């Protein structure tokens, strides 16, 4: 499918930037992930990011590995996050799904079959979070064969040999973490490399604002949503309403 | 791009998060300026003589081959400064920090061997030292956590994921990733992301190029075995590197068989454990069906590491080094054996590479030949774990 592009168009066309969470699928269990979900798109998420809880999430910081422990805590599996991610595709047909993983899940019953995985239940997008691009060529290679953008991080330490190797190889979008933010931006652009998400530290409609104001298509917020969650464990209730809530500002941050 | 190739055939690699890449090829190009540089070398011999100890006995062992026609030789790493082979190692790690400029150190440590190692390289070469230590092993290794302390690092519980040393050893990534330009991740084994299992191996090989020295001087010629035991294997590869390429040598590494291979509780992963990826390599793992990372299991602490490193893979997959696994009654016996036979207590991790000598001899005891273990520890640490299992026994 298209349906990155397809999105981009569309911001575009009305100006607007992205914005994207970020949860753990499965946390805090199956069902109310799946409300959780389903509460993010009706507020205006643009486009989801999906961890699959792993048991070594060496890039991930306390919010997210408690969110990790969260899922496992309910007996959570690749094989039922995988359920879940075709349910989602099946009530919601344009929204691009993109998936962080780790790449021990990736390889571990192939790569080959992995994606194809993804493709069958309509993913997207997968970034692996412990894959440089140094080491990514099967894990590309798999992507494309599989109709799956490969999302590629550029880190606040890059340098220009990588942003031309993030710009050749990602596709869908590219991942920043914040040679300031307009000269990354800008090269980026440059080099034809996917349109960049701002990923770093969005917590806040004036985060969202400033990383489309910098030329960015959008922002994701990379752990804000799963903090909401771990708030409010004990009144899924509120934690819905409190989701909705963050989620309408944040994306109104977006519009032109 | 990188200066030396990051794997050992299909194994190893540099799988880690795109912020920390420039971390590694710093690391990477410092170890091979240092490598050429004959001050950086005779600092590290220098360190390594007069601080550490070396170069360490190579004991021909009478009593407890007698009657066979086995010869035994230990090599006596177990009178190593810190009385394990780690401290080689540290040494020249700390010695690479201080070549980057760095004035901190941060590692990781389960059983506290590696965590003691790095805390006391960091008091002599006056490095600031944090060590990742998971919560379940703090509670478990109180004499190690008292001796990190003692030498002034700070120890740091890990409560996420096990509480135990993987979840430690990620602790240490997310830490360097953010402080890598003050500070120099002390790697505790042949293994992890390149270039660690080449430097840990080269910051190792003193142990196999002493060996062979001694076993030319004493036997005039070279051993029909070495022997070495296998967590992550840094001292099997410190022994084996230097006869790699005497191929009459035989280079066997012993991974702890727990319980039995077959009662699933052990860490021979070599032959028993799926390859993934994980720790930033391409190795075998200890792993559930569906790619979670789970825990080994052995007696001995310092062997209870969950993967291996990939030059054994690379050098197991080639035919080129033999490996087996001893289970913790086997350990135990050759611990016991040696105490009362030659007067030396072994590491109980080094006793799973002397129990697989004492089998080699045993089962065929007119079989000449000239075997060398690593005699990788002192085992005055495992007086207490061998006392409990003999009263229980009713020994
Ligand atoms: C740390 C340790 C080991 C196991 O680690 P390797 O990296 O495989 O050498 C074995 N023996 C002793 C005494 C140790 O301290
Ligand atoms: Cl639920
Ligand atoms: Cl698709
Ligand atoms: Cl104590
Ligand atoms: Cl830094
Ligand atoms: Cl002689
Ligand atoms: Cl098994
Ligand atoms: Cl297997
Ligand atoms: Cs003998
Ligand atoms: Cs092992």
């Amino acid at each position: 499918m298209e349906r990155y592009e397809n999105l981009f168009a569309q911001l575009n066309d009305r100006r607007e930037g992205a914005f994207v969470p970020f949860v753990t699928l499965g946390d805090p269990g199956i069902e109310q992930s799946l409300k959780i979900i389903d509460t993010l798109i009706d507020a205006g998420a643009d486009a989801l990011e999906l961890g699959v809880p792993f048991s070594d999430p060496l890039a991930d910081g306390p919010t997210i590995q408690n969110a990790n422990l969260r899922a496992f805590a309910a007996g959570v599996t690749p094989a039922q996050c995988f359920e879940m991610l075709a349910l989602i595709r099946e009530k919601h047909p344009t929204i691009p799904i993109g998936l962080l993983m780790y790449a021990n899940l990736v390889f571990n019953n192939g790569i080959d079959a992995f994606y194809a995985r993804c493709e069958q239940v309509g993913v997207d997008s997968v970034l692996v979070a412990d894959v440089p691009v140094e080491e990514s060529a099967p894990f590309r290679q798999a992507a494309l064969r599989h109709n799956i953008a490969p999302i590629f991080i550029c880190p606040p330490n890059a340098d220009d040999d990588l942003l031309r190797q993030v710009a050749s190889y990602g596709r869908g979008y590219t991942y920043l973490l914040s040679l300031p933010l307009h000269h990354l931006i800008e090269k980026l652009k440059e080099y034809h490399a996917a349109p960049a998400l701002q990923g770093f530290g969005i917590s806040s409609p004036e985060q969202v604002s400033a990383a489309v104001r910098a030329g960015a298509a959008g922002a994701i917020s990379g752990s804000a949503i799963v903090k909401i969650i771990e708030k409010n464990l004990a009144s899924p209730k509120q934690m819905l309403a409190e989701l909705r809530s963050f989620v309408s500002a944040m994306k109104a941050a977006s519009r032109a | 791009t990188t200066l030396l190739n990051p794997y050992f055939g299909e194994f190893g690699g540099m799988y880690v998060p795109q912020i920390l890449m420039p971390a590694l090829n710093q690391l990477e190009e410092a170890f091979v300026s240092a490598q050429k540089d004959p001050e950086f070398q005779a600092q590290f011999a220098d360190l390594l003589k007069n601080y550490a100890g070396r170069p360490t006995a190579l004991t021909k062992c009478q009593n407890i081959t007698a009657g066979t026609r086995t010869t035994l030789y230990l090599k006596r790493e177990d009178l190593l400064h810190g009385g394990a082979h780690k401290t080689n190692q540290v040494l020249g790690q700390a010695l690479l920090a201080k070549r980057m400029g760095k004035s901190e150190i941060i590692a990781e440590t389960g059983a506290g061997a590696h965590g003691v190692a790095s805390a006391l390289a960091s008091a002599l070469l006056g490095l600031k030292c944090r060590i990742y230590m998971g919560a379940k092993d703090v509670e478990r290794q109180s004499p190690n956590v008292f001796r990190m302390r003692l030498m002034g690092a700070e120890v740091i519980p890990v409560h996420s994921g096990s509480a135990t040393l993987k979840d430690a050893c990620n602790e240490a990534l997310r830490d360097w990733s953010g402080s890598y330009e003050t500070a120099h991740y002390m790697l505790g084994t042949a293994a992890g992301p390149h270039p660690y299992p080449t430097i840990v191996r080269e910051f190792q090989r003193m142990i196999g190029e002493e060996t062979k020295a001694q076993i030319l001087d004493k036997e005039g010629r070279l051993p029909d075995a070495v022997i070495a035991c296998v967590g992550g294997g840094s001292n099997a590869i410190g022994m084996f590197a230097d006869f790699i390429n005497d191929t009459s040598v035989g280079l066997i590494g012993v991974e702890p068989g727990g319980h039995g291979i077959e009662t699933g509780e052990h860490g021979a992963l070599l032959k028993h454990g799926r390859v993934g990826i994980y720790f930033g390599m391409k190795a075998p793992m200890m792993q559930t069906a569906d790619g979670q990372i789970e825990e080994s299991y052995s007696i001995s602490a310092g062997l209870d590491f969950p993967s291996v490193g990939p030059q054994h893979a690379y050098l197991n997959s080639i035919g080129r080094a033999d490996y087996v696994s001893i289970t913790d009654d086997e350990a135990l016996e050759a611990f016991k054996t040696l105490c009362r036979h030659e007067g030396i207590i072994p590491a109980l991790e080094s006793s799973h590479a002397l129990a697989h000598a004492l089998k080699m001899m045993r089962e065929q005891p007119e079989k000449e030949q000239l075997l060398v273990v690593n005699l990788s520890g002192r085992g005055d640490k495992d007086i207490f774990t061998v006392h409990d299992i003999l009263k229980a026994r009713g020994e």
